[PDB]
This record gives C-alpha cells, sequence and structure tokens, in this order.
RNA sequence: GGACCUGGCGGUGCUUCAUAUCCCUCUAGAGGAGCCUGUUCUGUAAUCGAUAAACCCCGAUCAACCUCACCACCUCUUGCUCAGCCUAUAUACCGCCAUCUUCAGCAAACCCUGAUGAAGGCUACAAAGUAAGCGCAAGUACCCACGUAAAGACGUUAGGUCAAGGUGUAGCCCAUGAGGUGGCAAGAAAUGGGCUACAUUUUCUACCCCAGAAAAACGAUAGCCCUUAUGAAACUUAAGGGUCGAAGGUGGAUUUAGC
C-alpha cells in the first residue's frame, strides 16, 4: 500500500543537432573467470535483445602468458615456481545502433560491469564527406 | 618502513623459535599477548574519539573530539602500567598445587573427576 | 618440501577456515583470488599500483579492527569504486563498528582520492572448514 | 611515497586508532631490554 | 621512511633525474646528431658532463618497492620475486594463479 | 536425523520457489537445470573444480528413535554388502534346488551402490559369488540381477553432399601435431588432389608425404576414383600430410563399405594421433632431457 | 646376579627384482682442441653467501658508473626514519626451500590380549582390531580417459639462506652508521658446465628440399683494427665490417641424459 502516488521522470531533452550515427560497436571485456564473462554476455544479449538492437557474439581466442621464478630464497636454481595469467575475450559485436541509444547502452553496461573484467569498446563511426573535400580548393 | 611489518602471531613464531634444529630434538622465552590490556581508541596523544573510546553522548548531547590534558594522560598511563604489573604478577603466581606421597612424586596426586560418558552419563 | 602457504596438520586440532585450508596451487580450482581488478589482465596497466594498495588496504584494515576480522579482506574494483567486504567477529559493540566503518571509509576515500566503502559480514566465531 | 605511509600509519597509532602490532611488539622488547640494562649510548659523548 | 638506505638513494637519484630530465635531453639531442658544427657538440659534451652525476637515468636502479631487492623484480608489478610468490601464493593478487600445462 | 533432512528440504523447497520468482520462471516447471542454471548465473564463478562451485540441491542414520536398528544385518557393521551377499546366496540357493562387451563393475562401484566400504576381499567374494551365479544357468529374474551390476564397454560416417557444379561429394577434417587440414571428397575423379588450390605433387615435394596421402585410397584400393581438395594450415610438411590423410580417410569412410570402414579403423587411418609436443619443464633441458648431472 | 621385552645396524649369501634403470645392449654426448662461463688456487688495498649426492651460466629472469654490501682517500654526527648497522649467531627462528620423494606411509582417538609386566594385536572357507585426519589416490590444469605438470605427509641430514625481508640473543653509536670521488675483476694453474667444430649425411649460393659449385679445404662468437648501437662516460658491453685462418682431424680410464 505505500506504494508512490506519482514518480518523476527524468529530464530527457532533444538537441536540434543531427545524432551520431554508429554502424558498429565492438565491445570487447576481458577477464580472468569464463563464467563472469558469460554471465555479463548474457546481460548484455539481454539488454540489448530488451532495446531493439542488433547485436552477435563471439569469443577471441584466450590468451595466457607464463613466467617463472626462483622456488627458494638463496639458491635452488634448479627448482622453480611458473605462474601464469589468463585473459579470456568476449566480443560483443552491435550494429546500427545510433549514438543515443549506444551512450545510453554503454552507460548501463558499464555501470553493472563486475569487478575484474575490463571493457574496450571500438566505435565505427558513420561521417559523411567534409564540405572542402567535394570540389578542389 | 609499514609494508616490512608483520602480525604478531607471525612474529612471536619468529621470535619464540619453538621449532628448528634446536627444538627438533633437544640437541627461556614466553608468548605474551600485548592485547589483553589495550583499549580501541587509546593512543599515546590522549585523544577522546566519542563513540569508539568514550561514550558517544554525555549529558544526552553528543560529545565532541576531547584530548585528554598532559597530567590526565600521564594518570591514564599509569593506570595501565598499574593493571600490566597486576596482571603480569597474576600470571607469575598459581594457585600451590597438593603434592602427593611426596613434593616430586606424581602418586597420590588428584586427577579430578573423569571425563563424562557420551551417552548422558557423569562420573 | 613445500613451505609456501600452507597449514602442517599436526595434532588434528587446530581450526583452519577455507582459506587457509587450501595450498596456492588451488587458487585457480578452489578459492578464488581474494582481490578482483583489471590491472594484471593483458593490456592493462597500473597493476604495481593497484598491488601496493590492495597490500596498504590490507595491512590497514587489519590494524583498525584488532582482532575483529574474521578472515582475509575482499578487496573489489569496479571503474573507479573499491569495496572492500570483511568477514568480522560480533566481539565489538556495534557502536565502535559503525564508528570504525564511518572513519576508515572517509579516510581510505580520501587517502586514495576514491569512493571507498566498506561491507561488514558478521559471524559468530571464524567458521572453520576442518581441522589440522 | 614510503615517508606518507609510514608518518600517515605512525600517527594513527599515537592517535589510537591504529593498533601497529609490530610496533607493540618492537616497543615490549625494547622495554625488556631497558629492563634488562642494554640502552643506547648517548650521542657524541 | 624506506625500506633501506639504498632505496633512499634511488629515491634521490628518480627526483633528480626527474629534475633534470629536459636539460639533459635538449643537450644530449644536441650531442646526439651530425649537422650541428662539432665544436658546439664539444661544448655541449662539455655541458652535459658539468651535470650532477646523480642527474643521469642510467643510475636509475629498478628496487623492489616493498624489500628494496635490487634484483629479480618483475616491472609489472615492481615486486621481488619473494614477496610476488608470497602475495600470489596468498591469493591476494587478482589473475595471477599456479601454472600447470 | 531425519528432521534435520526435512527442514532443510523445506528450505531448499522455500529458496526455490525465490529462486524461480528471482529469474521471473514458473514456479511450478522450476526443475533442477533451471536451478543450476540461475545460480550459474547469478553466482558466476570459473573455479575450474566444479565440485567447487555455487550449488544449490536437494549418508543417513540406521536407527530410530526407539534404538532399534531398520536392518536385521546391521550389527555386522556392513549390512547392504551382507544383505545383498545374503540374496545372492538365496538365489544360488534356488537355483540348485530346482536343477561380449559387458563386465563388472569396480569396487568403487559396488562401494557407490552400496553406499559403504568394502575390502578388496570382500569384492572378489562378491564378484566370484555373481561369477557362480551366472555359470548356474540362471534364469532371468537372475540375469536381470547379473545385468544391474554389469557395466558395458563405431566410428560415425559425414553424408554425401551436393554441390553448385553437380557433383556428389563428402567433406571432413583433421588434424595433426599443429597443423589443421579440411578436406572435400568427390564421389566421382580421376585421383586428382589440390591442397590450397596447388596440385600435390607441387605442394609435397618429399616422396614421403605422397605416400603418406595415397595411403588412404591405395588401402580400399581406389586410386584414381575420386577427386580431393585439401586446406592446410599450420604445421610442418609432414603434420600437414597427415592431417590431410586423416581428413581424406575420414571423408572417404562416407563412400567406401562399412566392412572397408572398419578396416581402415583397424588400419589406424581414422584414429586422430594425440602425440603432440610435450612442452619444456624448468629445470631440465628439454621435456624429459635433464641437465649434467655434477659431481 | 636370574628370567624376559623391545632391539638394531653385518663390504653375510640365496631366490626374485629395478625399465632410461643396477649392468650389458640403443642413441647422442662429456672426458681430446678452441672459445664462453662458474668455481678453486695465485695475486690485489679491494665483498659475501653456495661447497658429495642435494655447490659449481648457483643467489643474478645478470656487476662499465649506480648496482655494492669491497678497498683506498676525504667528509657528516639525534643522522630520510620517535635513528641506523649487509655487525656476530641459519647451532635461536619465522619466512622460502633442498634431500630420500623416480617414496606410502604418518597417524591422533578408542578397543582387546599378556593375571591389567617392559609389550602385542596376523589368518578371507578369516582367529581383535577399528580408525577420524594427513599423504598417496581422487579431482583439476594442458590436447582424452593417456601422458606431462601440479601435487608429494610424517620424518632424515643441528641440510641452505640473519646478504629478500622480519625477528630472538649479543655488539658498534665521533662509527662496525651515513655521504662523495677513485679503484679491483689478472693468470702459473686445476676443475665443472656450455657453445662452435674437427666436414662429404659436409661447405658456399639459389631455393626452402629434382640445382650448380667447393672439397686440404673444413674450422674462432678468439686476437688486432674500424664503425655503429646504448650511455654523461665503451679501454672494459653488444652488433657489424675488415684483417688474421690458428688449435683441432671424433678424443683414455671414466661419465651424463633419454622409453
Ligand atoms: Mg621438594
Ligand atoms: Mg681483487
Amino acid at each position: 500500500v505505500d506504494v508512490p502516488k506519482d514518480l518523476t521522470k527524468p529530464v530527457v531533452t532533444i538537441s536540434d543537432e543531427p545524432d551520431i550515427l554508429y554502424k558498429r560497436l565492438s565491445v570487447l571485456v576481458k577477464g580472468h573467470d569464463k563464467a563472469v564473462l558469460d554471465s555479463y554476455e548474457y546481460f548484455a544479449v539481454l539488454a540489448a535483445k530488451e532495446l531493439g538492437i542488433s547485436i552477435k557474439v563471439h569469443e577471441p581466442p584466450r590468451k595466457i602468458e607464463r613466467f617463472t621464478l626462483l622456488q627458494s630464497v638463496h639458491i635452488y636454481k634448479k627448482h622453480r615456481v611458473q605462474y601464469e595469467m589468463r585473459t579470456l575475450y568476449r566480443c560483443l559485436e552491435l550494429e546500427h545502433l545510433t549514438g543515443s541509444t549506444a551512450d545510453v547502452y554503454l552507460e548501463y553496461i558499464q555501470r553493472n560491469l563486475p569487478e575484474g573484467v575490463a571493457m574496450e569498446v571500438t566505435k565505427t563511426q558513420l561521417e559523411q564527406l567534409p564540405e572542402h573535400i567535394k570540389e578542389p580548393i | 618502513s609499514f609494508f616490512t611489518k608483520l602480525t604478531a602471531d607471525e612474529l612471536w613464531k619468529g621470535a619464540l623459535a619453538e621449532t628448528g634444529a634446536g627444538a627438533k630434538k633437544g640437541r627461556k622465552k614466553k608468548r605474551k599477548d600485548l592485547n589483553r590490556g589495550q583499549i580501541i581508541g587509546e593512543g599515546r596523544y590522549g585523544f577522546l574519539w566519542p563513540g569508539l573510546n568514550v561514550p558517544l553522548m554525555k549529558n544526552g548531547a553528543v560529545q565532541t573530539i576531547a584530548q585528554r590534558s598532559k597530567e590526565e594522560q600521564e594518570k591514564v598511563e599509569a593506570d595501565m602500567i598499574q593493571q600490566r604489573e597486576e596482571w603480569d604478577r597474576k600470571k607469575k603466581m598459581k594457585v600451590k598445587r597438593e603434592r602427593g606421597w611426596s613434593g616430586n612424586s606424581w602418586g597420590g596426586i588428584s586427577l579430578g573427576p573423569p571425563d563424562p560418558g557420551p551417552c548422558g552419563e557423569t562420573y | 618440501k613445500n613451505r609456501a602457504a600452507r597449514v602442517r596438520v599436526s595434532k588434528g586440532d587446530k581450526p583452519v577456515t577455507y582459506e587457509e585450508a587450501h595450498a596456492p596451487h588451488y587458487i585457480a580450482h578452489r578459492k578464488g583470488w581474494l582481490s578482483l581488478h583489471t590491472g594484471n589482465l593483458d593490456g592493462e596497466d597500473h597493476a604495481a599500483e593497484r598491488t601496493v594498495e590492495d597490500v596498504f588496504l590490507r595491512k590497514f584494515m587489519w590494524g583498525t579492527f584488532p582482532g575483529c576480522l574474521a578472515d582475509q579482506l575482499v578487496l573489489k574494483r569496479r571503474g573507479n569504486q573499491l569495496e572492500i567486504c570483511a568477514v568480522v567477529l560480533r566481539q565489538l559493540s556495534p557502536h565502535k563498528y559503525y564508528f570504525l566503518v564511518g572513519y576508515s571509509e572517509t579516510l581510505l576515500s580520501y587517502f586514495y582520492k576514491c569512493p571507498v566503502r566498506l561491507h561488514l559480514q558478521t559471524v559468530p566465531s571464524k567458521v572453520v572448514y576442518k581441522y589440522l | 611515497n614510503h615517508h606518507t605511509y609510514a608518518e600517515l600509519m605512525q600517527t594513527l597509532r599515537f592517535l589510537g586508532l591504529y593498533r601497529d602490532e609490530h610496533q607493540d611488539f618492537m616497543d615490549e622488547q625494547k622495554r625488556l631490554k631497558k629492563l634488562r640494562g642494554k640502552e643506547k649510548p648517548k650521542k657524541g659523548e | 621512511h624506506y625500506v633501506d638506505w639504498r632505496m633512499w638513494r634511488d629515491v634521490k637519484r628518480r627526483k633528480m633525474a626527474y629534475e633534470y630530465a629536459d636539460e639533459r635531453l635538449r643537450i644530449n639531442s644536441l650531442r646526439k646528431n651530425t649537422i650541428l658544427p662539432k665544436i658546439l657538440q664539444d661544448v655541449a659534451d662539455e655541458e652535459i658532463a658539468a651535470l650532477p652525476r646523480d642527474s643521469c637515468p642510467v643510475r636509475i636502479r629498478n628496487r623492489c618497492v616493498m624489500t628494496s631487492r635490487p634484483r629479480g623484480v618483475k616491472r609489472r608489478w615492481r615486486l621481488s620475486r619473494i614477496v610476488f610468490r608470497h602475495l600470489a601464493d596468498h591469493g591476494q593478487l587478482s589473475g595471477i594463479q599456479r601454472a600447470t600445462w | 536425523t531425519e528432521d534435520f533432512i526435512k527442514k532443510q528440504i523445506e528450505e531448499f523447497n522455500i529458496g526455490k520457489r525465490h529462486l524461480a520468482n528471482m529469474m521471473g520462471e514458473d514456479p511450478e516447471t522450476f526443475t533442477q537445470e533451471d536451478i543450476d542454471r540461475a545460480i550459474a548465473y547469478l553466482f558466476p564463478s570459473g573455479l575450474f573444480e566444479k565440485r567447487a562451485r555455487p550449488v544449490m540441491k536437494h549418508r543417513a542414520i540406521q536407527w530410530g528413535e526407539d534404538g532399534r536398528p531398520f536392518h536385521y544385518l546391521f550389527y555386522t557393521g556392513k549390512q547392504s554388502y551382507y544383505s545383498l551377499m545374503h540374496d545372492v546366496y538365496g538365489m544360488l540357493l534356488n537355483l540348485e534346488k530346482h536343477q561380449i562387451g559387458s563386465r563388472w563393475l569396480i569396487k568403487e562401484e559396488l562401494e557407490e551402490m552400496l553406499v559403504e566400504k568394502l575390502s578388496d576381499l570382500d569384492y572378489m567374494q562378491f564378484i566370484r559369488l555373481l561369477e557362480k551365479l551366472l555359470t548356474s544357468q540362471c534364469g532371468a529374474a537372475e540375469e536381470e540381477f547379473v545385468q544391474r551390476f554389469r557395466r558395458s564397454v563405431k566410428q560415425l560416417i559425414e553424408p554425401v553432399q551436393y554441390d553448385e557444379q553437380g557433383m556428389a561429394f563428402s567433406k571432413s577434417e583433421g588434424k595433426r601435431k599443429t597443423a589443421k587440414a579440411e578436406a572435400i571428397v568427390y564421389k566421382h575423379g580421376s585421383g586428382r588432389i589440390k591442397v590450397n588450390g596447388i596440385d600435390y605433387q607441387l605442394y609435397f615435394p618429399i616422396t614421403q608425404d605422397r605416400e603418406q596421402l595415397m595411403f588412404p585410397f591405395h588401402f580400399v584400393d581406389r586410386l584414381g576414383k575420386h577427386d580431393v581438395t585439401c586446406t592446410v594450415s599450420g604445421g610442418g610438411r609432414s603434420a600437414q600430410a597427415g592431417a590431410i590423410r586423416l581428413a581424406m580417410a575420414k571423408a572417404l569412410c562416407s563412400f567406401v563399405t562399412e566392412d572397408e570402414v572398419e578396416w581402415m579403423r583397424q588400419a589406424g587411418l581414422l584414429t586422430t594421433d594425440p602425440r603432440v609436443r610435450e612442452r619444456k619443464k624448468p629445470g631440465q633441458e628439454g621435456a624429459r632431457r635433464k641437465f649434467t648431472w655434477k659431481k
């Protein structure tokens, strides 16, 4: 019974400037946990489908960086400990989405980005020919 | 430095040398806790933090940050030293056992009641 | 014999938590990392800064909560947000716990210039995974 | 900045908000040594 | 309050090198070319030699930032092998794990 | 006791209802697989040991509140094993009075079946009793009993496809060391093999590689009866030759008879060679070469 | 002194064995030469630690200055530090490890036997043992279920490290602390390990495997000279070029590694 009687909508403004057109965003998320990347992929896919954005998903091959250290302290060169870091990748390829949609979706999926997961988003931006390039000087 | 510090347990393990070549087969110092008499929020500067080391409300009003006077801090240090000395004396002294047939013999020495049985049996 | 981050069985009386009971070769297999940040990933920078900050945070929370932390801290980094999740005993009074939470959060936020938060999960006693 | 870290922790310990167990152990050892009779000689004596 | 006097010396060296980095860069750029006259290159040589010894970046040593160990320090974490092994074995370092393949 | 188990069951049911609510699923049809998927999504753990991952799921006591055990062979301490032995002996008595790809389960399987711990000699005794039961011309009532303790011990073939040109063909793939190859073999041809668009005698100047390529078709006596197009990447000349050989054999399985498929499998033309380079280990020169042992 | 109990070590045989393992057998090596590198010795005013297996391209995934802890000379005294010390002790320790381990045993807690003595507890057609736990196993990583890793207890060598760091004890405090400039590090010699070779299954060139030449030349990453790279500094580093074409001609007993 204590539901709010009336909520306030966030202020949304429409600017006369034409919106930026994005042909393709490649959200490449890197992590140490395959299950975390799978859950984040499920989240992003569901959010994009609910927002009506064309999204494909693929998995770039993982990277494993290994190094070796002396096991003992003074002298046991023959004996070593090998450590590794696994960087697993998940690429979400979103296509044909506008600038405002890209901004809101990126904010939504970056605020909910899990700890230990890094994101590298590449935005292919469609542009028209410059004014001075149509004809010579 | 600061990052070279360790925990109390590790330092005591290193200092007491409970294990090693000497202690492996028998080929004096004892652990003492430094946190039994130490209260959170007490420092050599004698500050009074509302809610941590002093009551949060005085006369029904929210206390503010206060610093004990030099004489008051001396009194607090004296009280701490007195408590430490009393605890050390209590630990050093013991309730003397009742000797058996002789002072160094084990015979006649009571061991107390046997351990209670599992199926609700007490001795 | 390997002496690194292992608890040696002597009489089956020493209680150990889940973290202590597992040797390092189990980190990827049975006990996740106590800290989670992107610094150690491929192509990411500032790994050393994150490591130093994590070490300082651990050594600072250990001394700020003397005899209260049940187990090792869990440090999470999300953007510029830092979250310290600590399992704490119920020995201390809640007033002191809240005072320490506020003090530690404010001091760490001002020291590291990031919005630090501290979540405490209270347990009646140190959880014993097994005895060694 | 080891100066910053060390001085901040020392100040917190003096204010009572940080229990430096290592420093407590070192102070206890120093007090025991002073009781035993070992002490630093005066500089430039 | 650094770990040892060696770390203090390295900190002094790093600060002095950062202070004199631009002057060293300009003078060395004057030196490292075959365009300017040789006499100007010689006076640049004596100028760069006149700079304090501890300002040379080659004297900077990558010591461990927690134990001042001069050797066996991983550049990514700036830690000695022993301290890095300790932190990784306790699991306090994200991602790093024992390698088995 | 059973009270604790029942309390846990009720708690699991309540938690299952909450999980179904959280995931938006129907609480009625919210099965165990749905529970596992929801838990994996909500608590994503990448620990390799699956037993250490988070899990939401549903031994007992052998006497009631009065202290009377339920099983008449409880005081043996191995009531399950001895009850099983008693039943088997009774079946053997009944049989005596009235008158392959299966093996016996291992001791671990028997212990799992009987939720007890058994020694090697007990397992051998039970196995010998079961063998005596089998050799006693046991009927179906005892053959099913035997099959309770029995444990079971062919290559799939790709189908023929058709291309734009109208030819009938099959396609397969194989790998060897670090080389991967994909082969397409047409039902009708003239022995032409083209690797990466290059004729095989030009892409494989080494005679050994050409012999390896010839081996599959020659084994089934089909030299010159097919045309092959192969795309291979990685590895060296011999690894590529082996990968192409395996892919060609796998694809040609779609055109030879089942008997020829079995013959090729027995000839090793279909098994993928698991021999790959072994990693070098620290403290030694190579994979197995230790350093010179000083004295 | 009597009788027992637990005892072991013995270059003491016999029968089985070892699976890259004890020998032979298999392959490629080391032990012959040069060079590189570590060690020992010599020497220096000029570190230390490592020292049969389990040291010897070891701490160092690294020393021109710094590093550096060494030496010489000079300088400073509450000193970057609510000082400092790479000063003594690994035979005070933590910490991290070697080693048997290329092992499977270690075991608390109970129960029983010997008249309730030091002790002992084995029988499967079973006759007092059960055992939590630890380890093995299992599980996991990598490419499988295989294999390799990882793992590998308790004990053993008073095993290594106070010079990663911390710390007990003891010592220095106008110096055993701190700072600056300069400097070693060579060869009579032995030794370990590595590289290049002593060639014709080779060398040079093209090619990356259907060739043409070379063939007493083969053979230095060494020596000398020069240039370049890095650097403030190259005589001491590396790369390249020129020059030189040496020892060496498949190497003794012995010895390493591989399923
Ligand atoms: Mg007496
Ligand atoms: Mg010398």
